[PDB]
RNA sequence: GGACCUGGCGGUGCUUCAUCCCUCUAGAGGAGCCUGUUCUGUAAUCGAUAAACCCCGAUCAACCUCACCACCUCUUGCUCAGCCUAUAUACCGCCAUCUUCAGCAAACCCUGAUGAAGGCUACAAAGUAAGCGCAAGUACCCACGUAAAGACGUUAGGUCAAGGUGUAGCCCAUGAGGUGGCAAGAAAUGGGCUACAUUUUCUACCCCAGAAAACUACGAUAGCCCUUAUGAAACUUAAGGGUCGAAGGUGGAUUUAGC
């Protein structure tokens, strides 16, 4: 979706959601100017025709009060228009179906008569609207009228309204819907604080009398009553195998959504090995070689807790099996949105980098990044922490570059972490320069901070490793240099610095260079300078004035 | 795909004309332009319909900006029933 | 159609989404020319009488 | 600079490598003739000069071999004649001097001297008319001079070959024939001369003096067969298509000659290639020009 | 003297493209074609059209990114197709561009009734062949 | 029409006049002069005479972690960038007509004593 | 003063030698130097100059490249497809046997161009051939067809040529060929009395 | 918003003729016979008169698109002589190259 | 006023050239007609107009085109108006001309005492690395040829009527629309076609024929008449037939083109 040119290429999760988000902000605005001035793009030159290029018009034709007219506003979602039209109709005493009021029903009840969104022109329910006012105004009332506003009043969590109203149709002797069956779950769990005993008594006498009904449930049924009974947890653990058993028993196979809601209901702070390692390792047992299909909107959730669980209990062979299930067929669609799927990659490389060894690690991050999403500080520093434990730190100064390259130049966390793993250990001289190279990168990303706001701010612990490292690359110049941002930020130098400082001085033979760190370290007054002090008298040719000064600042101990 | 083919090149047609060079007067100067068409004809021999449309369709949508293509079809046929003996 | 063409490109130009630069030299020659003293009068007010 | 004919000399060979995957053949063994080919597959360019189409030739080449500064960086230059400012000519001069002198020591026909644009290429240095005539005279005095097997060499780097320019069949009966074609405006004739005839034409299969009533279009016939004295010797059956009368009988002339170079003698061969029976006649309509009344004739220009 | 499409050298300092540099008499040449479509081949129809619909789309995209073009527009079509190829300098936010691309995208798609795709390619600066 | 339209480049070129036998005369005295002037000085894209707000092209994005929605703004606020926009072109052109003297040599119309300043710097650090 | 974003370095370093070519250009892309690992260079050198490089060369854009289109991405993509072709009958291995069992052939043309129609008038041209030996005519009906076809018939060939074209779509132009052939040979078929003045 | 006002004209006269052309086809067909009554024919031509003078197709200029140029027109790209040679000058007509032969 | 430099010029010297002249072929200049210009006439365009205008803008005018004229009509008008109104001596754009050229302009260097100025010798004596042009490369059938290309500069060269545009002017009119209309020759001139014939004319044929051959010859694509094509509209345009058989009898200086 991006653009495959090196200016244009995101280099950051929030880059890559920054970019996608002004692409559609720009085809809304095409759309939207598509749409208010149709008379530029009525000229049809194509052949075949293609009527998703044609403009979209939002004015109802037929303007008369009529029911047709009715239907076509409820068709057009026109809600200011379709209830003037009832209104009209009313007051007129025209002729409308019972199907017409139903439809107006629906229109009014889905949205609970709040005004739909387009791109220019709790208890949602309001206490003021207009469709209980039609619904006590509507002479014939049937099963739909009664579920069409049970369902609206559910979907805008007015669930005592809704409960009200199927004690209404219940006393007509009507026949509920299944879907009216699944808000009234939904009204009932969300209703009343009770005990979970008391939800799941109410949950099985509805079934109860869906049955007498003779209502076959469906799939929304069993999710929506999982979905409602997650609050309890633990009290619901084992009656959600029950419901899970009786799903498969009646045949009706469970989608992700079912599965998403079951682990989410197991899941909770505690030990997992009880009773959720059992649902995960069965859930995946179930489902594993089998392509999976659209059948609830909560079906994308299920690879995000999957995924969670994974990380959770440390199993890279279960990390493993989800994956694979998720690249069988077509399940990948089922990744869900950008968050979603980054949080799911995230979780998954964290897990890859803490029980893989370090060679498969380094496939699995050439593969997932950045093709399939951006890392995140956190990441880099597992995979980091992997690195050092495998002792590959060769690749340390790549990943640097790699970091470079996914916006955490400034992440002062990832910087700490690179440097104290570089500077921890004497390397070869290779290395060393390797390392040495990317100290000097890491201090120059430091010299272009866009926090250049205020004085700057120099890690104590940053500035020693990288001195430590340009030391150890023969680069003293540098950390002669850098040795003045101690003074000037009040960063105490590191003990190992100085002792690295003396020892270059000691073998070169350069007692002004000795003078200079311990000037450094008497103006930090570090106990260690003492030792300095008498190590330049014990080390070092002194010449006269040199000794002077020396035995001038021994005072200072 | 086991598809017989056969490659030859018509000749090029170099469809010329002239125009006026200067905007005002200067009859005598002009300037020739010409539209070079190149050629290339494919002759695939007894290849069944299943396969003639998938060949079309995997060459068709590769084919290149600035290249028109012109396939004819010789389709097989059978004699209908009127024909096979006189209804008279 | 010409009249598609322009009066796209100027409901464009309008909602800043295309930058008519033949336009915008008009408009600065418009500019300067009526802080000059030429300007369109009304209709019905030709000046030869 | 020396480091960037480095940095694209490894370019180049990663791109070679990638090229060769891409392709799906060996990589040690990608030639630069499967480079160029593979170039002009994936990157197609009609554009006719063919220095202007793609190419991912060696930095060798695509750079050009006046190199990077002369001069190392202690910047002393490399060449002992680099103040001459004309290092390459003035060294090439300088070793055929010497040359001579070891001669002086020691003491034509399908070869041409290369161009002075020639000579720049090779020695990637501007030269002057006069620096090259002068450099000519003196390969051409080493030349005349008692020159050696090295000397032949070395006048063979600048030695250009001169651009100087037949079967025999049987039929089904074992009629020993040859076969051949030509050209003239625009027609075009493809003749068959057998080896052994009594002087019969049949040309488009209709005799010759019936499809040439002109007397002139039957003297062109006669006259390869009249130069080598074989008339009435030779079975000749040829067809001609296009253009007129004349040009018909110059393409099948120039056919049958061809032909006939089958039969007759190698020395016979250069005595028609001498009288001008082989060489195919150039002479082609011109094209009217505009605002011209024809390819040569301008308009009348108007009385003043 | 000629005056078509050509650069007339001035002071040896003004820079100009591969495309500015070349003359109109090095069109296949030189240099290919700034579009390319079935329209100009023998037999083929509708070259009005196309051609009108390449000068407004050249319009369209040099007015919708005021400086940010490169160079010359490049107007594939393949089949209902469009892509325009363009070569653009690294001025405006990445946000911007994309913005623009969505929105030339959709507004040329339901402008010509055809699937327009818009292809980018970022220079640092306008890529200079030679000096007149 | 549209397509009769040109380029701010081609319209500068014909107006000023900068070419022609004209400029390399001079016979036609030119005091009532043209000068090229910037039109794209301080356009932003996205602005108009209606004053849309497009969400990431002119004003930002993401406003309080959500992503923007198509707004115009009132008239009032319009005008006002209206005039706040010709008060900068107007302060651009006074900053442009600003400058500042020189020191004369022996006398004021002669070129006698005037300074131009260091030669320019060599080839290889040879400054001067 | 607000930060200036640096381009990234082109992904081509990131490529491997040993990669899957196809998987980087699966479609007709524009050439992305950014996405070709190859110094290819293209334009007409200035003196004593190289071709220009990939990096903003727009006569590289102007190509229409085939890197979509590499061998190896050639027979991968026929090996997809050889799934959905069927096998042409192995006993109709030459033309003769092809006249033999199918005597009629018919010509139509499918006309591809860049634009947003797909229209083409000339599609609707419909050419039915048929050998009047493959036929089952006698003397009398054959003598009568070929002075009822006239220039339709070739003898030199004995192919009689149908084309249909006065209708909107090639199948009702084929329809309209199938009725001719039929009304002709059932008129070749039947005799008048009038012919009885020949 | 028309180059000028002759294109104008031209617009509203192919307008105007694509509007009446079938029944001035029809009218012309009963005209443009010998099989009818002479009566009818000229009661023909008189309708065909009385219809109105923009809707001849005679009148119909085939102006430049681009710039209402009346003269110089190539019918293929329908654009005038300089806009045309302005065009392929600059590379942006496919397949169009100076000829030199 | 003295000396010198550069240019212009010399009824200035010398040398060497070209199509400058002669030489070759076919034309123009004589006739008729086509067309263009000019002039006259008319109520009735414009522009080009020495080479570099004159079958030029036009690759094209009965209405339209059309910008002209007469009469009539409209005023926020197809256009967030409009103008084919003035200015090509404000310009872009596209070209003419030398050019059937090879030089040009920067950036340096050197000479003249650091004066204006000058800068070449190939067995070389201060000129030069780059840029533009020639050249090269390319198109057509070659390497030849023809195209293409042809810098800078010259003629305030041509075009405000392709379009755009500066300045100036018009806004109940210099804008917009409708109907109708020119367009004739007493002429002069430019280019072209057809001819004045016997190497011709007619027929057959596409080159082995038969007739014609000076008052019933050659010679009109002219005139007159009648059809036909296109069109709404044709004595207007075109084609065809009929009729008429005219001027003319190879044309002066001079002049065009070709290798
Ligand atoms: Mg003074």
């Amino acid at each position: 979706v991006f653009q495959d040119d090196p200016y244009l290429m995101p280099a950051s999760s929030l880059e890559s959601r920054s970019f996608l988000l002004a692409k559609k902000s720009g085809e809304n605005v095409a759309k939207f100017i598509i749409n208010s001035y149709p008379k530029y793009f009525q000229k049809d030159i194509a052949e075949p025709h293609i009527p998703c290029l044609m403009p979209e018009y939002f004015e109802p034709q037929i303007k008369d009060i009529s029911e047709a007219a009715l239907k076509e506003r409820i068709e057009l979602r026109k809600v200011k228009a379709s209830v003037d039209m009832f209104d009209q109709l009313l007051q007129a005493g025209t002729t409308v179906s019972l199907e017409t009021t139903n439809s107006l029903l629906d229109l009014l009840c889905y949205y609970g008569d709040q005004e739909p969104s387009t791109d220019y022109h709790g208890v949602t329910w309001r206490a003021k609207n207009n469709a209980e006012r039609i619904f006590s105004l509507m002479p014939e009332k049937n099963e739909h009228s009664y579920c069409t506003m049970i369902r609206g009043m559910v979907k805008h969590r007015a669930y005592e309204q809704a409960l009200n109203l199927y004690t209404e149709l219940l006393n007509n002797r009507l026949h509920a819907d299944v879907y009216t069956f699944n808000a009234l779950i939904e009204a009932t769990v969300c209703a009343i604080n009770e005990k979970f005993e008391e939800k799941w008594s109410k949950i099985l006498e509805l079934l109860r009398h869906m049955v007498a009904q003779k209502v076959k449930p469906n799939l929304q049924t069993f999710n929506t009553i999982l979905k409602c009974l997650r609050r309890f947890h633990v009290f619901a653990r084992s009656p959600a195998l029950q419901v899970l058993r009786e799903m498969k028993a009646i045949g009706i196979e469970p989608s992700l959504a079912t599965y998403h809601h079951i682990i989410r209901l197991f899941d909770q702070p505690g030990d997992p090995l009880k009773r959720s390692s059992f649902i995960i390792y069965d859930i995946m047992n179930e489902l594993m070689g089998k392509r999976f299909s659209p059948k609830d909107p909560d079906d994308d959730k299920f690879f995000q807790s999957a995924m969670s669980i994974c990380s959770s209990l440390r199993d890279l062979e279960l990390a493993y099996q989800v994956h694979g299930l998720l690249k069988t067929g077509d399940n990948w669609k089922f990744i869900g949105p950008d968050q979603h799927r980054n949080f799911y990659y995230s979780k998954f490389f964290d897990l890859i980098c803490l029980m893989e060894q370090i060679d498969v690690t380094l496939k699995w991050y050439e593969d997932l990044i950045p093709s399939a999403y951006f890392p995140h500080s956190q990441t880099m520093i597992h995979l980091l922490q992997a690195l050092d434990v495998a002792n590959r730190l060769e690749v340390i100064p790549k990943i640097w570059k790699d970091s470079k390259e996914y916006g955490h130049t400034f992440r002062s966390d990832l910087r700490e972490e690179i440097l104290m793993l570089m500077a921890r250990d004497k390397h070869p001289p290779e290395l060393q320069v390797a390392f040495a190279d990317c100290a000097a990168d890491i201090k120059s990303a430091y010299e272009s901070q866009p926090i250049r706001q205020t004085a700057q701010d120099w890690p104590a612990t940053s500035l020693n490793c990288i001195a430590i490292l340009f030391l150890r690359a023969g680069r003293t110049q540098e950390a002669w240099k850098m040795l003045g941002l101690f003074r000037k930020h009040n960063k105490i130098p590191r003990s190992e610095l100085l002792n690295e400082l003396m020892d270059s001085a000691k073998v070169s033979n350069s007692p002004s260079q000795a003078i200079e760190v311990v000037e450094l370290a008497s103006a930090f007054s570090l106990p260690i300078c003492e030792g300095l002090t008498q190590r330049v008298m014990s080390d070092f040719a002194i010449n006269q004035e040199q000794k002077e000064a020396l035995s001038n600042l021994t005072a200072l101990t | 795909l086991g598809i017989s083919i056969k490659v030859h090149e018509p000749p090029r047609k170099i469809e010329r004309f002239t125009l006026l060079q200067s905007v005002h007067i200067y009859k005598k100067h002009r300037v020739q332009y010409e539209m070079r068409t190149l050629y290339r004809c494919l002759e695939l021999e007894h290849l069944t319909g299943s396969t003639a449309d998938v060949y079309l369709e995997y060459i068709q949508r590769n084919l290149p900006e600035g290249v028109a293509m012109e396939v004819t079809k010789t389709q097989l046929e059978q004699l209908p029933e009127h024909i096979k003996e006189p209804i008279w | 159609n010409h009249h598609t063409y322009a009066e796209l490109m100027q409901t464009l130009r309008f909602l800043g989404l295309y930058r008519d630069e033949h336009q915008d030299f008009m408009d600065e020659q418009k500019r300067l020319k009526k802080l000059r003293g030429k300007e369109k009068p009304k209709k019905g007010e030709g000046k030869r009488a | 600079t020396e480091d960037f004919i480095k940095k694209q000399i490894e370019e180049f060979n990663i791109g070679k490598r990638h090229l060769a995957n891409m392709m799906g053949e060996d990589p040690e063994t990608f030639t630069q003739e499967d480079i160029d080919r593979a170039i002009a597959y994936l990157f197609p360019s009609g554009l006719f000069e063919k220095r202007a189409r793609p190419v991912m030739k060696h930095p060798e080449q695509i750079f050009p071999r006046q190199r990077a500064i002369q001069w190392g960086e202690d910047g002393r230059p490399f060449h002992y004649l680099f103040y001459t400012g004309k290092q390459s000519y003035y060294s090439l001069m300088h070793d055929v001097y010497g040359m001579l002198l070891n001669l002086e020591k020691h003491q034509v026909i399908g070869s041409r001297w290369l161009i002075k644009e020639e000579l720049e290429e090779m020695l990637v240095e501007k030269l002057s008319d006069l620096d090259y005539m002068q450099f000519i005279r003196l390969l051409e005095k080493l030349l005349t001079s008692q020159c050696g097997a090295a000397e032949e060499e070395f006048v063979q780097r600048f030695r250009r070959s001169v651009t100087l320019e037949e079967p025999v069949q049987y039929d089904e009966q074992g009629m020993a024939f040859s076969k051949s074609e030509g050209k003239r405006k625009t027609a075009k004739a493809e003749a068959i001369v057998y080896k052994h005839g009594s002087g019969r034409i049949k040309v488009n299969g209709i005799d010759y003096q019936l499809y040439f009533p002109i007397t002139q279009d039957r003297e062109q016939l006669m006259f390869p067969f009249h130069f080598v004295d074989r008339l009435g010797k030779h079975d000749v059956t040829c067809t001609v298509s296009g253009g007129g009368r004349s040009a018909q009988a110059g393409a099948i002339r120039l056919a049958m000659a061809k032909a006939l170079c089958s039969f007759v003698t190698e020395d016979e061969v250069e005595w028609m290639r001498q009288a001008g029976l082989l060489t195919t006649d150039p002479r082609v309509r011109e094209r009217k020009k505009p605002g011209q009344e024809g390819a040569r004739r301008k308009f009348t220009w108007k009385k003043r | 003297k000629n005056r078509a499409a050509r650069v007339r050298v001035s002071k040896g300092d003004k820079p100009v493209t591969y495309e500015e540099a070349h003359a109109p008499h090095y069109i296949a040449h030189r240099k290919g074609w700034l579009s390319l479509h079935t329209g100009n081949l023998d037999g083929e129809d509708h070259a009005a059209e196309r051609t009108v619909e390449d000068v407004f789309l050249r319009k369209f995209m040099w007015g919708t990114f005021p400086g940010c073009l490169a160079d010359q527009l490049v107007l594939k079509r393949r089949g209902n197709q469009l892509e325009i190829c363009a070569v653009v300098l690294r001025q405006l936010s990445p946000h911007k561009y994309y913005f623009l691309v969505g929105y030339s995208e959709t507004l040329l798609s339901y402008f010509y009734k055809c699937p327009v795709r818009l292809h980018l390619q970022t220079v640092p600066s306008k890529v200079v062949y030679k000096y007149l | 029409s549209f397509f009769t339209k040109l380029t701010a480049d081609e319209l500068w070129k014909g107006a000023l006049a900068e070419t022609g036998a004209g400029a390399k005369k001079g016979r036609g005295k030119r005091t009532k002069k043209k000068k090229r002037k910037d039109l794209n000085r301080g356009q932003i894209i996205g602005e108009g005479r209606y004053g849309f707000l497009w969400p990431g092209l002119n004003v930002p994005l993401m406003k309080n972690g959500a992503v923007q929605t198509i707004a115009q703004r009132s008239k009032e606020e319009q005008e006002k960038v209206e005039a706040d926009m010709i008060q900068q072109r107007e302060e651009w052109d006074r900053k442009k007509k600003m400058k500042v003297k020189r020191e004369r040599g022996w006398s004021g119309n002669s070129w006698g004593g005037i300074s131009l300043g260091p030669p320019d710097p060599g080839p290889c650090g040879e400054t001067y | 003063r607000p930060p200036r974003r640096k381009a990234l370095p082109p992904r081509t370093e990131k490529m491997a030698v040993d990669q899957d070519w196809p998987s980087v250009y699966p479609v007709a892309a524009p050439f992305k130097p950014s996405a070709v690992p190859l110094p290819v260079r293209m334009g007409y050198p200035v003196k004593k100059g190289v071709p220009m490089a990939k990096e903003g060369n727009l006569e590289l854009l102007k190509i229409p490249n085939f890197l979509h289109l590499t061998p190896v991405a050639i027979k991968k993509h026929c090996e997809a497809l050889k799934d959905f072709c069927t096998e042409w009958p192995a006993a109709l291995d030459s033309d003769e046997k092809c006249e033999k069992h199918f005597p009629i052939e018919i010509d139509s043309t499918d006309y591809v161009s860049s634009g947003p129609s797909v229209r083409n008038p000339r599609a609707r041209v419909v050419v039915l051939r048929v050998k009047l030996s493959s036929l089952n005519l006698d003397d009398h009906a054959k003598k009568k067809l070929i002075k009822l076809v006239g220039e339709r018939y070739c003898k030199t060939t004995d192919v009689l040529t149908i084309k249909t074209d006065r209708c909107p779509l090639r199948r009702q132009n084929y329809d309209y060929a199938v009725y001719l052939l039929t009304v002709l040979y059932h008129e070749s078929w039947n005799t008048e009395e009038w012919e009885k003045s020949k | 918003h028309y180059v000028d006002w002759r294109m104008w004209r031209d617009v509203k006269r192919r307008k105007m003729a694509y509007e009446y052309a079938d029944e001035r086809l029809r009218i012309n067909s009963l005209r443009k016979n010998t099989i009818l009554p002479k009566i009818l024919q000229d009661v023909a031509d008189e309708e065909i008169a009385a219809l109105p003078r923009d809707s001849c197709p005679v009148r119909i200029r085939n102006r430049c698109v681009m710039t209402s140029r009346p003269r110089g027109v190539k019918r293929r790209w329908r654009l005038s002589r300089i806009v045309f040679r302005h065009l392929a000058d600059h590379g942006q007509l496919s397949g169009i190259q100076r000829a030199t032969w």
